[PDB]
């Protein structure tokens, strides 16, 4: 169970170095410019 | 019953725990 335990804090909740998906890529990168 | 109860009942690793959760293994898987 430990090991379960060290496994989920590896793979889950360990997107914190990378903002948790850079916050949706900067959100779409501000939607694609807000332009298009 | 910390790893069995505290995050079974409230699955919220993060709001509700730490990642001290780890050094559960250094408290069991170490020893």
């Amino acid at each position: 169970q430990a090991d379960a335990q060290r496994a989920q804090s590896d793979a889950l909740a360990k997107q914190a170095e990378a903002q948790m998906k850079q916050v949706e890529a900067q959100i779409r990168l501000a939607e694609i410019e807000l332009k298009k | 019953a910390n790893w069995r109860e505290r995050s079974d009942l409230t699955v919220t690793v993060g709001i509700g725990n730490m990642n001290k959760d780890q050094q559960m293994l250094h408290l069991m898987r170490i020893w």
